């Protein structure tokens, strides 16, 4: 079972870094062919996903084709555009080109840092929201404030102040409020971009159907179906009806859930457990597919045009490896960092 | 195109080639590949968990060794029944040179007790079918004792 | 010089020691000496070594010292690996196949560095092959004996529940500490692999046979922390690896908690902050003291109250994993996040 | 006055002032 024994100070240190690695973020290329994984140590790996899914595939094809140090602190969030890869690291966002990150140069385009309260902590950036219909980017983190940045020029337009503690996740549903934000304070807030005000607040811990005071009050994940909402984290995995703010159904699971998304007609979830949780919208546990990590922090559906062969579900968390699901009942393989 | 797990394809039909020639399961390296591939395939069978009134709502004679399908067969229960029955026929044949390691015999007994549990987990009448398989394999031992 | 002038019987005459042997001893700056006796096997073309570490004092040994200075396994892994077990040249393996560890304990260990000292090149003795390898191996022996004597002193102190910290390392830690070490007992390999919370070290390939396996137990009020420790014999060049299991409420282990994994990252991966001067043989005590500090932080900064929070952390959680502050800042004396 | 007397910052200003303002949870100067 111990196949590779390191036998050397550098290789023992590399085995210790791989053993203590956490993969926070995932991003996909504009084509389906590439994957990007953010690191505990501020590194970024680039995964040739089409080469891994090919018929000709080697054991060294499940390795980063380019990995590079990109931030001083951990990479908590990535997002991708038509041409760029935006990565939020220590307290600032860097931008990378997909054409140049495969080459030997690996230079950055810009480096933008939002204005702060000048406290001596240099707060994090937990969630990156890429807004269509206008070239914009929403920053959220330990400043407890939502910053809006233009993508063309590095100017910060709106600052939104509704939360008490820091923010974990953002959302988008293309209507009049159009922006959800959930945080450590325990309330999902709605942020109309035109008036730059808060229009609705849903406190999930106040409702006794959802409370669970043992884990605490923190909202880790949000999801939108433009009429519905899935809110999870500390309290419970709950299905809310927007414009009513009523808890419709509860998903009966013990472990706290760090990420949630809408599938075609399923609910995908992952958290402190080992497995990926597939729910039905009524509230019935359809499946639990075991992964290779003891806990998961990120899911990604690679639903991109011009590459139908790169249509997989990728999962990552408290490990140095990424589980790739070519089908939703079993893992096909795993990409080492 | 549709994304295809080629590794499960290659390991599964290499197991099929091992079923077609039962003499090959007496060397070292071929048996080790049989151990790895069979445990991986039975792990996939345990972890998929069909749990199927769908059948209440032209005959295919041979197996369809096609790269592109590979998932419509895993969603079926008859295909799983054919593969688990083929495992049980191979294990009943190996119980009848040509020596076996005691560790191999313990592995055969563990995998046999797992395959009977997997046949009990088929949704149409797994227990009755498992009892039928047990009685038929006992009578196959009685038939093989004659010839 | 008279013997030098010149089927168990075949095994004895095959493992025939040459009547002439060489004996070299070093004295270190700890009023202690290392004695090496090199023996030769003319039927195998392999030379071996017996070793003996002796100090000037009586050397009152503790219980958990054990295989530190035991002459079977002192010089086992000077270079990374080499195991002291297998013969280097495969021609001798084919010759012994035509016809061993008890004879290794009887005769000595056929290392690779010993045969490079002799001049034997295994893919006729050469002085040019012996030249640089001589100085490098003598420096490595001088570091190895000093490291084992320093570990002996540290273990003699750690069996009394006291973590020996030096006057130099005091800036690495805060002043007040509450958690203390109550048990330090060496365990066996199989006893290490029987533990449920050490599967990752074994599966990574770090729990080999040639290691020293220890169990530390650190407590506060109804709070018990089992820390399994792996040392490979290249200490002060390769750090000990720790695994943590906190039996405080239920069983908070590495698989169901992320702050346990954060403390393991603070001890194992960031070990170069804890190494001091050039003879950095104080690394294990610095890791144990930092792990005591981390247990204090994990118990005080947990939100609800059996343990009052006296830390000046100024922010309790950050990041997606809700991380506790585990980095210490000495000139202002406060805890930040990593 | 009793704890911060010498045998995040202890003194400032020409008069060497001790931190007496509370922040609801650390002490700064006025």
């Amino acid at each position: 079972v111990p196949l590779a024994v390191p036998l050397g100070q550098t290789e023992v240190f590399q085995a210790l870094q791989r053993l203590h690695m956490t993969i926070f973020s995932q991003s996909v290329s504009p084509c389906g062919k590439f994957l990007a994984a953010g690191n505990n140590y501020g590194q970024i790996a680039i995964f040739s996903l089409s080469s891994a899914l090919s018929s000709e595939a080697k054991e060294e094809s499940k390795k980063p084709v380019v990995t590079f140090q990109a931030h001083d602190g951990p990479v908590y969030s990535m997002v991708s555009t038509d041409r760029h890869l935006l990565s939020a690291g220590d307290g600032e966002v860097k931008a990378w080109l997909w054409a140049e990150m495969l080459k030997k140069g690996c230079k950055e385009l810009w480096r933008r840092q939002p204005p702060y309260r000048t406290s001596l902590e240099v707060p994090e950036i937990n969630a990156l929201l890429l807004v269509p219909k206008e070239n914009s980017l929403i920053l959220a983190g330990g400043d407890c404030q939502l910053h809006t940045m233009d993508l063309e020029t590095g100017t910060f337009t709106r600052v939104l102040r509704g939360h008490t503690d820091y923010i974990h996740c953002l959302a988008l549903r293309e209507r009049s409020p159009e922006v959800l934000s959930g945080g450590e304070d325990g309330a999902v807030r709605l942020w109309d971009l035109r008036t730059a005000k808060e229009v609705q607040t849903i406190e999930v811990y106040k409702h006794e159907e959802c409370s669970r005071p043992h884990n605490g009050r923190w909202i880790g994940c949000l999801a939108t179906d433009s009429d519905w909402m899935v809110c999870g984290g500390g309290p419970a995995l709950t299905l809310w009806h927007l414009r009513s703010s009523t808890p419709t159904t509860i998903f009966p699971i013990r472990a706290p859930q760090k990420h949630v998304t809408f599938y075609q007609d399923l609910i995908l979830s992952a958290g402190q457990g080992r497995c990926v949780n597939q729910w039905q919208l009524s509230g019935e546990l359809k499946a639990q597919v075991p992964g290779s990590s003891p806990g998961l922090l990120s899911l990604s559906l690679n639903q991109q045009p011009a590459a139908p062969e790169c249509k997989v579900l990728t999962a990552a968390g408290n490990s140095c490896r990424v589980d790739v699901f070519t089908n939703l009942g079993y893992r096909a393989f795993s990409l080492s960092f | 195109s549709i994304p295809i797990d080629y590794n499960l394809y290659r390991k599964f039909w290499s197991l099929q080639d091992y079923f077609r020639n039962p003499v090959q399961c007496y060397e070292k390296i071929s048996w080790k590949t049989f151990l790895k591939y069979s445990e991986e395939v039975l792990a996939v069978f345990k972890s998929y968990k069909l749990d199927d009134k769908m059948e209440e709502l032209v005959y295919f004679a041979k197996f369809l060794t096609s790269e592109k399908l590979m998932d419509l067969q895993l969603s079926d229960s008859n295909f799983r029944r054919h593969i688990l029955l083929q495992y049980l026929i191979l294990f009943q044949y190996l119980k009848g040179n040509y020596v076996l390691t005691d560790e191999q015999s313990l592995w055969i007994e563990d995998t046999t007790k797992s395959v009977y549990q997997l046949l009990s987990e088929n949704p149409p009448d797994g227990e009755r079918f498992s009892k039928m398989v047990e009685h038929i394999l006992n009578t196959e031992e009685n038939w093989n004792s004659w010839k | 010089v008279d013997e030098a002038k010149a089927l168990d019987d075949k095994r004895k005459e095959m493992l025939k020691r040459h009547p002439l042997s060489v004996m070299l001893d070093l004295k270190c700056k700890d009023d202690s000496v290392l004695h090496l006796t090199f023996y030769y096997l003319m039927n195998l073309n392999i030379m071996t070594v017996k070793a003996k570490v002796t100090t000037a004092m009586e050397l009152i040994t503790p219980i958990s010292a054990g295989d530190l200075l035991s002459p079977d396994s002192v010089l086992s892994c000077l270079y990374p690996g080499d195991h002291g077990k297998k013969t280097p040249n495969p021609a001798n393996q084919y010759q012994f196949d035509k016809v061993l560890s008890d004879y290794v304990l009887e005769l000595g260990h056929p290392y690779l560095w010993v045969q490079k000292l002799g001049g034997l090149h295994f893919p006729i003795a050469d002085h040019s092959l012996s030249a640089s390898h001589m100085e490098t191996t003598m420096k490595l022996l001088k570091t190895r004996v000093q490291s084992r004597l320093a570990l002996h002193k540290q273990f003699a102190s750690l069996e009394h529940g006291i973590v020996p910290v030096t006057s130099d390392c005091q800036y690495l830690f805060p002043a007040k500490v509450v958690s203390r070490l109550v048990k330090w007992v060496t365990i066996a390999h199989e006893d290490y692999m029987e533990l449920h919370f050490t599967k990752d070290i074994v599966d990574a390939g770090l729990a080999g046979d040639t290691n020293l396996y220890y169990m530390a137990l650190i407590e506060r009020g109804t709070a018990k922390l089992q820390a399994a420790v792996v040392l490979n014999p290249g200490y002060s060049s390769i750090p000990p690896i720790f695994q943590l299991c906190l039996n405080w409420k239920g069983e908070k282990t590495n698989s169901n908690d992320d702050n346990i994994r954060a403390m393991e990252g603070e001890v194992n991966v960031c070990y170069k902050e804890l190494c001091g001067p050039w003879p950095s043989h104080q690394l294990l005590t610095n890791q144990l003291q930092r792990l005591c500090v981390l247990l204090d932080v994990y118990l005080e900064t947990e939100s609800h109250k059996e343990f009052p929070q006296e830390k000046m952390c100024l922010r309790l959680f950050r990041g997606p994993s809700r991380m506790k502050p585990f980095k210490y800042n000495h000139p202002q004396g406060f805890f930040s996040h990593r």
